[PDB]
Formats: C-alpha cells, structure tokens, sequence
C-alpha cells in the first residue's frame, strides 16, 4: 500500500525519526546521550559504591506484593477480614497528611493568612469538598467481621490522615440503591465519586452512615461466603 | 479591598474642567448680535442654557471635589514632615 | 544643580512656542515634567533608537542624563497624583499614622481590608 | 516502601502477608473493637426493652457490673470515709441501672 | 552652636523607620527580622575619627594606590551621584546577576522542593536524612556567591583599575587618598565636582 | 461632556462582557464560541473606553484584533478537517491530524483568553488598573467585570482541549480517510501550506506589533503621538507607582484564576484508570508548590 | 524574566541571589572600619532624606 519507495526524493522513516518525542513507536537505536546509553557507557556508575547506593538507598523489594492473594493482619484476635484497600486509600492517606504540613506551615508562613483562608473556604465548599473530601469521609479503608459481637469493624481516614475504626451491627446494614442518592448528590458522584463502586453502596441504619468501597479493592472469597454476611 | 484615589489631575486644573466652568462664566452665547439684529441666544430651537445645572455638571463637580480633596492630603503630609522635621530639632536641641 | 524634581539640568523652562516645535502628547504637556520631559525627546530625536533597544535597555542608553530627571520628575508626579506616599505609610502602620496624623482627610476614611491582617 | 538513606529491616515482608495463617495482629490509632457504652443510656424516654436488644442490653449490664466492682475494690482498698462517699454514690447509681438493665 | 545634621537625621530616622522600611511579614519573616534586629549594626550618628591619622602615600606600591582610588572613585559615588556618567556608574555597581545564576537558583530551590516532597510522602525523615538536607542548602547556598565572585573577579576588576588609572592620570593620587582618608569632609565630597564629566 | 455615556458605557460593557464570557465559556461550537468570547472583549474594549485610557483602548483592541483572527483560521482549518461540522462534540483526537492547528490554537488561545505570562494579560490588567469606582453601580460592574475575565479559561481550555486532545468522538470516515498508509508522503497535509505560512507571519507581526505598542506607551519614556484629547484620567498613576492596597487586590484575581485553571486541568467528570493517580499527582504538586515557595522566599 | 510583575503581585517578592561589590576589600585595619561605618551611615541617611524630600516636594509644582 506504501508507495514512499517509488521515488528518491520522498521523505523516510530516518526523516521521521524525529517525531519519536511526540510519537510512541518501539525503539529501534539508541543515542549516544540517552540514559541507558550514558550510564552503561561511562565507568563511573560500574563502580561497586554506585551499585550499592542504588541496590540500598530506593524502594525496597520487601514492601512490593509477591502474590494475588493478600491476608492482612487481623484487627482482632476473632475477627476476619473481607475488604480492603489498595491504592485509593494510600492516595487519601497522603492528601489528608497535608493538612498536617501545608496548614500550619501555611499559618506560620503565608504573609496573609486570613486570605489564605478566605481563598480556601470557597474553593473547599466548590469543587474541593464533594471532590476529595466528602468522599474520604465515607471512605472504607478496610473491613473486618467480628463473629462473637456479629459485628463488623470499619477502617476510615479522618483529619490530619488519623485512621480509626468503628462497629457496626450487621443486623442494621442495609443496601442503598444509586438511584436513590444519584439526585441527592448529584455533584459529589459526579466529580469525586468515580474512584468508589456506585452500585455496591451500604449503610448503618441506626447511624445512617455510608459505606463506599473501593473498585480496585481486594475482597475475600470466604468472607464473602462466611455464614454471617449471607 | 479599599477605594482608590482617582480623579482628574490636579496640575491639569485649568483645562478640561477649568474650560467647562469657564464658559458657563463667560455666557458668550447669549450676547447681542453683531449686525445689530434684535435676535440672540433662546430665539432658536437649540439655544444656550447658562443658568443648567444637571447633566455632566454632577460628574465635574464630583472630580473637582476629588482633586482638591487629594490636594489638601498632599499639603497635610507635608505639614506632617515638616511637624516631626521641627519636633526632632527640638528634642536634639534640648539635650 | 540641587534643583527641584521639576526643573531639569538647565534649569530651563520651555515657551509655548517651543512646547509646539518640540510637540509635546497631551499627557505629558497636562503634568509638570514638560521642561525635564523636552530633554529627553530631543535625545532621542538626535540619537533614534528602535522600540526593542528602547525596551531592553534599562537606562536608555545614550540619553541618560536626561532620561534621570524625567524619571525623578515622573516619580514625583505619580507619587503626588495617586497620594501613595501617604496610603503606602497607611498601609504599613495604620495606628502609628492615626496617632500622628500624617493625613487626617484619607486616614479618617482608611480602611485596610480584613484579608490583609498582617 | 520507599525511603532514602533508610533500612526497612523491620518492615514486614509481603510474603508473610500473603502466606495464611501468619499470627500477625494490627494496632492502629482511634481503635475501638468493644462496644461498651455504646448502647448505654442513662435516661431513657421509654422502656428499654422497645428500644435496645438483648445483645445491647446484656453489653450495658456486663460494663455496669464490671465498674460496680472495681468501684467495690475501691471501697475495700480506701480507708477515708469522706472521700469513700462519692464512691459509695457511684457504685449506688451503677447498681440502679444494672438493676432496670438486667429486669429488662 | 546650630543643630548636628547627623544626629538630627539619626532622630529623624529612629521617627519614621517604621514607614519607609517596613513590610508585610509571616510570623517566621518576623521572627527573623527580630533576629536580624537584635544581631544588626548600630546606626551610629557620630562616628569618632580624630585617633586614625593617615598613612604616608610613599609607602604604597602604586597597586594599593589604584586600589585605594577604586575606593575613592566608590565613595564619592555613594555621596554625590552625579558625578559619574552612566557608563562609569555601571562598572562601578556590581555586575547584575543574569539567566545562568537565576536558573541555578531555582533549579537547586526546585530539587530541595521535590527531596522535602519525597520525604513527606514516605515519611522518610531521621538523622541522615536531615544531614543530606542541611549539607546539600548549605553547598547551594555557597555555590550562589560563585557567579557574583566570578563576575567581580574577573569582568569588574580589570575595568575598575583602567578606571582607577584613568582619574589617577586625570587628578593625582594625593586627591584620592585624601578622599579615602576618612577626615575628609562629607560635605565637600557631596558638592565636589568631576572634571571628566562634560556635565 | 456626556453624563448619558458616563453612565451607560461602563454599565453595558460590564453586562456584555460577563454575558458573552459566560456564554463563550458554555458554549460547544467554535464559532459561537468565538463568536460570544468577541461580545465579551467588545464589552471590555467599552468598559475600557469608559476608564478614559485611550492608549488602553488602543492596545486592547489591536491584541483582540489580532489573535481573534488567529483563532478564527485555526478553527476554520479544523472545521474544514471536520466535513463542517463546527461542534466539538464530534471533534476528539485530532492533534496527530492538525499538528500546525493544535499548537498554533494554543498560543493564539493563550494569547487571545488573558492568562498569566502572556501577551493578552496586560491589556486586562490595565482595564482593571484604569477601571473608575464613583459608578453608583459599581458592585454589579465590578462583578461582572471579574466573572468576565475570568470565563476567559474555561471557553479556551474547553476549545483547545476538546477539538484536539479529548478522546475520539468524530464519525469513523474522518480518521480512517486520512490514515491510510498510502497518503504516507512528504506532501501528506490534512490543511494548506499556503495557510500554514499565513498564520505563522500573522502570529510574528501581530507579535510584533503589540510589542511596539506596549513599548510607545507603556514604557516610561511615553513617546506616542498625540491624541488630540485634554481629558486627563490619572490612570497611568497606578501603573506607574501603584500602593499596595492596588498590588494585592490584583491578587485577588490572579488567584481566583490560577483556583479556575486548576479545577479545569485536575477535576475528573468521567470514570478513568488514571483517577487515583490524577488524584496522587494533585497532592503532589501542591505539596512540591509550598516546598518550592519555602525554600525560593526564605531558604534560597 | 523581565516583567516579573505578575510573580511579585501572585507570590510575593522572593529572596533575591547575592548581589554586591568587594570594592571594600580594598582596604584593611581602621581605614576599613570607618569607611564602612561611614558608607553605612550615608546610606540610611539617603534613605531618610529620599523619604523626606518626596514628603516634602507635594507643592513644588505651582
Ligand atoms: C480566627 C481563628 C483562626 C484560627 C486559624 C488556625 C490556623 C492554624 C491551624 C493549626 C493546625 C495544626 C495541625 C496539627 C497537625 C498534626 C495533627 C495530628 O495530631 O496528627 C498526627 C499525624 C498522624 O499521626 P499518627 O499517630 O496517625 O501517625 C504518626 C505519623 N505516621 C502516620 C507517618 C506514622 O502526624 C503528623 O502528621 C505529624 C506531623 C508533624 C509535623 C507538624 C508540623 C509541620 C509544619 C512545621 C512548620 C512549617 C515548616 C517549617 C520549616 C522550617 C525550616 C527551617
Ligand atoms: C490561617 C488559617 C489557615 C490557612 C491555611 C492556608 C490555606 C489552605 C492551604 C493552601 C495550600 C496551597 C499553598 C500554595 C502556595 C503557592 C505559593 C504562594 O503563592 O504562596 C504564598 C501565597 C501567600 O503568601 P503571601 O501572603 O506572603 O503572599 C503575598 C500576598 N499576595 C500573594 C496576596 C500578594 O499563597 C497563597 O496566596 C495561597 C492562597 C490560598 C490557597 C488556598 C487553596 C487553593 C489552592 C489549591 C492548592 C494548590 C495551589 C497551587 C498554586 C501554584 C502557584 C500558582
Ligand atoms: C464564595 C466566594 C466569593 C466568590 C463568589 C463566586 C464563587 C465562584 C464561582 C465560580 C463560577 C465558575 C463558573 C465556570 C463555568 C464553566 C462552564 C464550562 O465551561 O464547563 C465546565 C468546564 C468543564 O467542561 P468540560 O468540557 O471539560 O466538561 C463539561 C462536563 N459536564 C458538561 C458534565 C459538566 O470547567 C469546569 O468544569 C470548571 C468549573 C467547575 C468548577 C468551579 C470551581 C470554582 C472555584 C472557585 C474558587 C474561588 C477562589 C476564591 C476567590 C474568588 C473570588 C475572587
Ligand atoms: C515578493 C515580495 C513579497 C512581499 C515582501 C514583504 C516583506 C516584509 C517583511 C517585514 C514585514 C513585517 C515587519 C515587522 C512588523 C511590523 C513592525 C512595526 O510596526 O514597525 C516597527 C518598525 C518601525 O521602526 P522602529 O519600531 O524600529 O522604531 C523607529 C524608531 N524611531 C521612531 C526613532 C525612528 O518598522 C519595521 O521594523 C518594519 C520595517 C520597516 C518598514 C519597511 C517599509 C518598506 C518596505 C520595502 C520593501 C518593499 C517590497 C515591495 C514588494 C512588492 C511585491 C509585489
Ligand atoms: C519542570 C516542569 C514542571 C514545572 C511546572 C511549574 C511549577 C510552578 C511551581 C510554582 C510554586 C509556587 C510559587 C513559588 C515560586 C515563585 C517563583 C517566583 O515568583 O519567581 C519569579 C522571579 C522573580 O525574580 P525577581 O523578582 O528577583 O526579579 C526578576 C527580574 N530580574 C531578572 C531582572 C531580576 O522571576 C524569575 O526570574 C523566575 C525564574 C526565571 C528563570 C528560571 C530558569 C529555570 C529554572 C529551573 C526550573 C524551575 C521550574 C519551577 C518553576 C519556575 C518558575 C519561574
Ligand atoms: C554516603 C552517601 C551519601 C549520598 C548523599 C547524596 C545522595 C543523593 C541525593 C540526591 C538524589 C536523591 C535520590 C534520587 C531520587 C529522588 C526522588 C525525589 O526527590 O522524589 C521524587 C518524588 C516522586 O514522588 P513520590 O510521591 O515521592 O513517590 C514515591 C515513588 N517511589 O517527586 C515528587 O514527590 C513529585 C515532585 C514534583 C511535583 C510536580 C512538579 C514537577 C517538577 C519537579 C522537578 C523536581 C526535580 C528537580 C528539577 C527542578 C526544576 C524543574
Ligand atoms: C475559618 C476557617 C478557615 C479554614 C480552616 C481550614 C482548616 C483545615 C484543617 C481542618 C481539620 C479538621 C478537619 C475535619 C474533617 C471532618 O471530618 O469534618 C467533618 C465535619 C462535618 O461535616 P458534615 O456536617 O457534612 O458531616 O466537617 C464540618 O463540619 C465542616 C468543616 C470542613 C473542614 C475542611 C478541611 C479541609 C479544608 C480544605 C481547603 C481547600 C483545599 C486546600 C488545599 C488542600
């Protein structure tokens, strides 16, 4: 179908070569001042304090999973967990941690923090608090059954990235439908309830609290099929 | 925020509003005829109206009022150097 | 020399006449930097430059000397239109100014906005 | 997980986790795993009984029962009667509501 | 007899520093401006210069001679300002900084930015950590007063002495020792005259 | 010497300004889009006029002028691409397709919608600067002037980042037509290098041009001609010595659009892979901006 | 980089990188001491007589 062949003049994959940076296609050569290039090249980083400085001081092998099947440690001696997760949850953690940096340092170093704060006030009342925060607060973390209380023990980022955990009677668990919180909040689910199961949500009826979990989250086959929770 | 200080400059007095002012105190529209004709100003659909004071008069009354009120700020901050200028002498000459 | 920030080097003060030869822009003929501003212009008509050695250049180059007076002269100028020697000293110590009047005219209307509660 | 200048000798390896039955308990902050004084109401507006189950109840009772006697042990240990009456009044009002508790 | 200009201008000063020299500050730019204030030079009015006599023009070599009318040529800028042109304020003033001293600036401000990020979010604080902190500001802080050194060293230097040349053959170098010699009227040196400016 | 237009000019202008701002911004069509963003610059351009500051004025509109027109070819290029259809709604991906259009939309846009470091900043800044406050209905004029500049962002973004860089949303044939492996050539084009040219050399004298402008009156040398005007605004007092109550107030907006440019660029309206990792990168970034403003005022 | 105008009205002024002369370095011993004493003092004098003369100078223009 290529007909670029036909004539010398026509331009060549040599002339696009240049496009590389702004478009994906596999490598074919390498340049003398890439990355790869450079440190195999140069002796330096073969030097065996070079290695070690990159073998010790970066992410470590002990903290990355080896397995699909992950058992975290039990929150009570009887429990059993069923839920948890992965990598929303961590991203909640570090966005709450700032209000433990950005807002005092913010006081002691802002120049106005009345209008910091005045800034800040409607920018978490618009599209910060049903963004991020509202839905941290409903947030589950990770989710245990206690079976002598025929409880469950709910895990949720608080202030300053604190954690803490809170029962919950099964008997007063119920299942919300979408369809009736969709018009309620219409805006949170519209920009900050995408990470979250729309379709998966329960609540505490006595406590009227929300539970939202994960969709990158991690369940457990024999939680799910324990003779409590069905 | 706080209001600004804005208004017509106060080295350009005589100008802009020293002109507008100037012809309601000259009243050159109503003066008699040059070939002696019975006729003059108010014998005419568009006639003069020296006597108004509606219209832009409010707005260069208003400018006015803001360049004199800055002027009198400025001499108030020079008498104020001056004031502390003479307090400071004071106090160095009575030690 | 030790002249006022309105008079130039010369001391010289320009007639109608030669305010209309050396056609000063209505802007600057309206405040009181004609005599330093007059200077300038004939530098520069002598010594034309284009726009971008005229922006890049911080000291104007070849015209200077002049460039000095009416920079001092439009300083003054801008400082006495706007009254912010008086608002800047307001603004840095509002209640040392109330208890030595600098102004009482802008100090008796003055009001710091509750953000800027340094 | 990640540090610099760091040792994670400490760290717990993933391959426990991932292994079953690891004994491994976790601790973490604001934790509460027993919900005593969560059903515990002082005054009630009606019967007990309509309002709370069984369960609740039995948990009340039990942490009444528990601090009416350490509030005992404390009479037996305390030697000064002046101060002995605020504890005698205490252990008065937990056997009140163990009482209406344990009837309902 | 009439009122000292000096201590008049020192009372005049401790008046109204507070209008002229005051800015906007967090609590941390006020804590360290107090600082400042409290490990700060005093504004002394009166500066007692009858104990230092002079030294004899003999014994320098003709290169402390230049020097010292590069220091001259210094002084009387910062008391009379019209007595330079432009050109010569210019290679008086230090060299103004440009992109290369600007971009390191803010590539080292950058890099500390995203190690102190790095740390925050693993919480990857202690003892080594902070000394590789406080040893890399401390290497960067020290290598922003390169440039400038370089600058003075090698640019600014070798005008200044053609320039020190320059009024020596034009004056004398009596003229400018007096001028260094710290007796010499303050006055007079702010109503002193150039004779190599066409002004 | 009108009282009428002192009192009509700022208020029309205001409302007209906020009015085609917030419909630009709303809209879904390239023309329309430019078409209401021009009634809110006109608006300005009035509200300008009304400050007094003919030299403003002047600058305001030859800054319009110029990049609207650059705007208009560039989505005329796209549009032309799109079969005419001239709703971005059909428009996704087409960055590879137009690579001239993209990032010449880019800087005419950037330009045009007064951002941050641009050319078209100025020109707001001194509306602002010259913006009178003896109006009896100044709130109204003052919010509707704010809300105006700020739609500015979210009609460009929408424009720029809709037409290109969204996903594919257009009819099959667009794509395919132009993909096929024989078009591969050195004259392969999807627009005119006539066009191409024309926009590079209007882009460069309107560049140009408005620095010659910036340079005749904004500088503190004032060389421009006369204006045959004894109406004096004192206006240029503020540009040239501004206090600062002026220089924080000015704050007030470049926030309040820097607020508005990170909404657009980080709020997530649709389900993605990258949503916790856009979520991870936004705490990133503001921890790394206060890191930053720390070590930049006070550690060096 | 030459209109920092924006960066100073949106962040503020930042610490600025060294900027001096070692003209000073010149001389040494007690010349030294009461040249800078003295050059410290003209300072803060030019700076108050800035202050006050711009005070002062409102009703030069008659
Ligand atoms: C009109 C009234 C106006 C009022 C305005 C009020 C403004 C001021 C608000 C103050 C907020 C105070 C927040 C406290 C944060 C801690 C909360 C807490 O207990 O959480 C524990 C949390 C969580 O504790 P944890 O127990 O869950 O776990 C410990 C930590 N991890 C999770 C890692 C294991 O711990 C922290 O976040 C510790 C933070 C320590 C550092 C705090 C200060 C940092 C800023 C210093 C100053 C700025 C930088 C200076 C640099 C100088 C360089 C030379
Ligand atoms: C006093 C009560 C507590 C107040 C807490 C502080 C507000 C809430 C937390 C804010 C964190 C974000 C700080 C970003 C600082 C960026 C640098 C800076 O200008 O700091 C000094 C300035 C203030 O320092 P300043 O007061 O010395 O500045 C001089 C005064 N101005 C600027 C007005 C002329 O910071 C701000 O202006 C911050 C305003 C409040 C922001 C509120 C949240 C909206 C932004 C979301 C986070 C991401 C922002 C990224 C910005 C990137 C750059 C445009
Ligand atoms: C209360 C404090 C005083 C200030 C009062 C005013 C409050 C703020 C009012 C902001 C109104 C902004 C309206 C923008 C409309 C844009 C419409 C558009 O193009 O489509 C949406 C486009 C997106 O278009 P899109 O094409 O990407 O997708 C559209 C998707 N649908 C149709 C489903 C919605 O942009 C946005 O989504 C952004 C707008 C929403 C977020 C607004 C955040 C406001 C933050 C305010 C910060 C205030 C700081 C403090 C100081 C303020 C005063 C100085
Ligand atoms: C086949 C021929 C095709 C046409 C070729 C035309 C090429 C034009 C190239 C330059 C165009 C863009 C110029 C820069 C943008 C405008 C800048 C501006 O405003 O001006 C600032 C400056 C003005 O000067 P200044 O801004 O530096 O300041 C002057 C300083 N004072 C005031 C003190 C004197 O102008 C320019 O730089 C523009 C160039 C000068 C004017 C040239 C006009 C005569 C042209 C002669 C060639 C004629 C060719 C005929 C071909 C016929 C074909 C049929
Ligand atoms: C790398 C890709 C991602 C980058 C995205 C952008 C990140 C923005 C983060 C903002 C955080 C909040 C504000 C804190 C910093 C405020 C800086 C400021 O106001 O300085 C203006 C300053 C004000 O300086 P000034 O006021 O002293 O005077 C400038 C004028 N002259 C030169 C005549 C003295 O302007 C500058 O000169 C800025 C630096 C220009 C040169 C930079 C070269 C490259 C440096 C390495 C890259 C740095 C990237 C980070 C962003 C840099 C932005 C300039
Ligand atoms: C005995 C031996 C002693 C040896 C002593 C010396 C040792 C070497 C010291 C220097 C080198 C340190 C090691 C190299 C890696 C450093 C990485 C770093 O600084 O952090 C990157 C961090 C990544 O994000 P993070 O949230 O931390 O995710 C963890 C992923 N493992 O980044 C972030 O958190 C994001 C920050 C950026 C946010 C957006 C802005 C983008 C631009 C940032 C640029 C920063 C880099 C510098 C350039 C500045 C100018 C642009
Ligand atoms: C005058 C106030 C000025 C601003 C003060 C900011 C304080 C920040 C620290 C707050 C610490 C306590 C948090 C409590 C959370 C909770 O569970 O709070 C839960 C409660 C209850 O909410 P409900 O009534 O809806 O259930 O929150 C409230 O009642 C409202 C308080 C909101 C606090 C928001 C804190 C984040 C601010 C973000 C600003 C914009 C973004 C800035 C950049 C990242």
């Amino acid at each position: 179908g290529d007909i670029r062949h036909k004539f010398s003049n026509e331009i060549t994959d040599d002339d696009y070569d240049y496009q590389r940076a702004m478009h994906v296609k596999p490598p074919k050569e390498e340049s003398l001042f890439q990355l790869t290039n450079i440190l195999s090249s140069v002796p330096v980083f073969k030097t065996r304090f070079f290695l070690d400085f990159i073998a010790r001081n970066l992410d470590t092998n002990s903290a990355v999973s080896t397995s699909d099947f992950v058992a975290p440690p039990r929150v009570h001696e009887n429990s059993f967990f069923v839920y948890h997760s992965r990598e929303l949850g961590n991203v909640i953690r570090k966005y709450r941690s700032l209000e433990s940096i950005v807002l005092p340092g913010a006081l002691l170093t802002f120049t106005y923090p009345l209008f910091a704060a005045f800034v800040a006030i409607p920018s978490y009342y618009f599209m910060f608090n049903a963004k991020i925060y509202e839905m941290s607060r409903r947030f589950v973390v990770r989710m245990d059954v206690l079976p002598h209380l025929e409880m469950i023990s709910v895990q949720r980022i608080g202030a300053f990235g604190i954690l803490y955990t809170k029962l919950h009677r099964i008997q007063d668990l119920e299942y919300v439908p979408f369809d009736q919180v969709k018009e309620q909040e219409n805006y949170l689910w519209a920009i900050g309830g995408h990470g979250v199961d729309n379709q998966l949500i329960f609540k505490d009826r006595s406590t009227g609290e929300f539970f939202y979990f994960e969709r990158q989250g991690v369940w457990d086959a024999k939680g799910l099929n324990h003779p409590l929770l069905n | 925020t706080t209001p600004r200080q804005l208004g017509i400059d106060t080295n350009d007095l005589k100008g802009f509003l020293g002109e507008y002012y100037g012809q309601y105190k000259k009243r050159s529209g109503i003066r008699s005829n040059f070939l002696g004709l019975d006729v003059t100003g108010e014998n005419s659909i568009i006639q003069p109206n020296y006597d108004r004071k509606n219209g832009i008069r409010d707005v260069i009354d208003s400018l006015n009022a803001d360049a004199g009120k800055r002027k009198l700020i400025n001499l108030e901050a020079k008498n104020f150097i001056e004031r502390v200028e003479k307090e400071c002498e004071q106090r160095i000459l009575k030690k | 020399g030790h002249g006022a920030w309105n008079e130039n080097q010369q001391h010289y003060k320009y007639s109608k006449e030669e305010i209309e030869a050396y056609q000063v822009p209505m802007r600057i003929k309206a405040g009181p930097c004609v005599d330093t501003y007059i200077p300038l212009k004939k530098c520069f008509q002598e010594n034309p430059t284009s726009f971008a050695a005229k922006m890049l250049d911080g000291r104007k180059g070849k015209c200077a000397k002049e460039f000095k007076y009416y920079n001092t002269c439009l300083n003054h100028w801008q400082t006495y239109e706007n009254n912010s020697h008086v608002t800047n000293a307001y603004w840095a110590d509002t209640s040392k100014a109330n208890a030595d009047g600098i102004s009482n005219t802008y100090g008796g209307s003055f009001r710091k906005g509750l953000a800027w509660l340094n | 997980m990640s540090g610099l200048l760091r040792n994670f000798e400490k760290l717990v390896c993933q391959s426990q986790l991932s292994k079953a039955g690891h004994k491994l308990l976790l601790r973490s902050p604001n934790s509460t795993l027993h919900p005593t004084a969560f059903y515990y109401k002082r005054n009630s507006s009606q019967r007990l009984a309509n309002e709370m189950d069984v369960f609740q109840l039995g948990l009340a009772a039990a942490a009444l029962t528990r601090q009416a006697n350490n509030y005992a042990q404390l009479l037996d240990q305390v030697d000064k009667e002046a101060v002995r009456e605020e504890v005698q009044e205490r252990i008065t009002q937990n056997h009140s509501d163990l009482n209406v508790y344990f009837g309902e | 007899s009439n009122v000292d200009q000096h201590e008049l201008k020192a009372e005049m000063i401790k008046e109204l520093s507070h209008y002229y020299d005051h800015h906007d500050l967090s609590l941390f730019g006020k804590v360290q401006h107090f600082v400042e204030h409290l490990l700060e030079e005093k504004h002394h009015a009166k500066i007692n210069t009858s104990n230092f006599d002079q030294k004899k023009l003999e014994n320098f070599s003709e290169s402390k001679q230049i020097s010292r009318t590069v220091f001259a040529l210094k002084k009387i800028k910062t008391f009379n300002h019209d007595f330079f042109t432009s050109e010569e304020e210019m290679i008086l003033e230090p060299l103004p900084l440009g992109i290369l001293t600007y971009g390191l600036k803010y590539a080292f401000a950058g890099v500390d930015a995203a190690l102190l990020t790095y740390f925050w979010r693993n919480w990857n604080f202690n003892v080594r950590t902070i000394g590789l902190l406080g040893g890399l500001v401390g290497i960067q802080m020290a290598t922003l007063h390169i440039p400038n050194l370089v600058n003075e060293v090698v640019i600014q230097t070798p005008r200044r002495r053609a320039l020190a040349k320059k009024y020596i053959s034009a004056y004398g170098p009596q003229f400018f020792h007096d001028i260094v010699n710290p007796k010499y009227d303050i006055e007079h040196l702010r109503h002193l005259q150039n004779k190599l400016n066409p002004y | 010497l009108s009282k009428y237009a002192y009192f009509i000019l700022p208020l029309i202008g205001s409302v007209t300004a906020f009015y085609g701002g917030l419909v630009s911004a709303f809209q879904s069509d390239t023309k329309k889009t430019l078409a209401y963003s021009t009634i809110s610059h006109c608006g300005f351009l009035m509200v300008s006029y009304s400050t007094g500051v003919l030299e403003f004025v002047i600058l305001y509109l030859y800054v319009h002028g110029f990049f609207k027109a650059a705007t208009f070819l560039c989505v005329g290029n796209v549009n032309r691409f799109n079969r005419n259809i001239q709703d971005f709604k059909r428009m996704g991906g087409f960055y590879k397709y137009l690579p001239f259009e993209c990032l010449a939309s880019f800087v005419c846009m950037i330009n045009l919608s007064g951002l941050p470091l641009t050319l078209g900043f100025y020109i707001k800044h001194l509306l602002f600067i010259g913006l009178v406050e003896s109006y009896t209905l100044y709130p109204l004029i003052f919010s509707s002037l704010i809300l105006g500049a700020i739609a500015g962002v979210f009609y460009s973004y929408r424009l720029f980042y809709s037409i290109f860089f969204d996903t594919k949303k257009g009819k099959k044939a667009i794509y395919l037509q132009a993909s096929r492996i024989i078009l591969n050539s050195k004259f392969y084009s999807n627009t005119s290098l006539a066009s191409n040219l024309s926009i590079t050399f209007l882009v460069l004298i309107s560049y140009t041009v408005i620095l010659y402008l910036y340079c005749t009156t904004l500088n503190n040398y004032y060389s421009l001609s006369d204006l045959k005007s004894i109406y004096i605004n004192n206006a240029y007092s503020y540009f040239y010595k501004p206090d600062y109550n002026f220089l924080n107030a000015v704050s007030i907006l470049n926030w309040f659009v820097i607020i508005l440019l990170i909404s657009v660029i980080y709020l997530n309206w649709r389900w993605s892979y990258y949503y916790t990792k856009s979520i991870d990168s936004l705490s990133k970034f503001i921890l790394f901006s206060f890191f930053f403003f720390i070590f930049s005022k006070y550690i060096l | 980089y030459l209109e920092p105008s924006y960066f100073h009205e949106t962040f503020g002024h930042m610490s600025q990188p060294p900027k001096y002369d070692l003209i000073d370095s010149n001389i040494n011993g007690v010349e030294k001491k009461l040249n800078k004493q003295i050059l410290h003092r003209e300072h803060n004098e030019h700076k108050l007589d800035g202050f006050v003369s711009m005070f002062k100078g409102s009703d030069v223009a008659k």
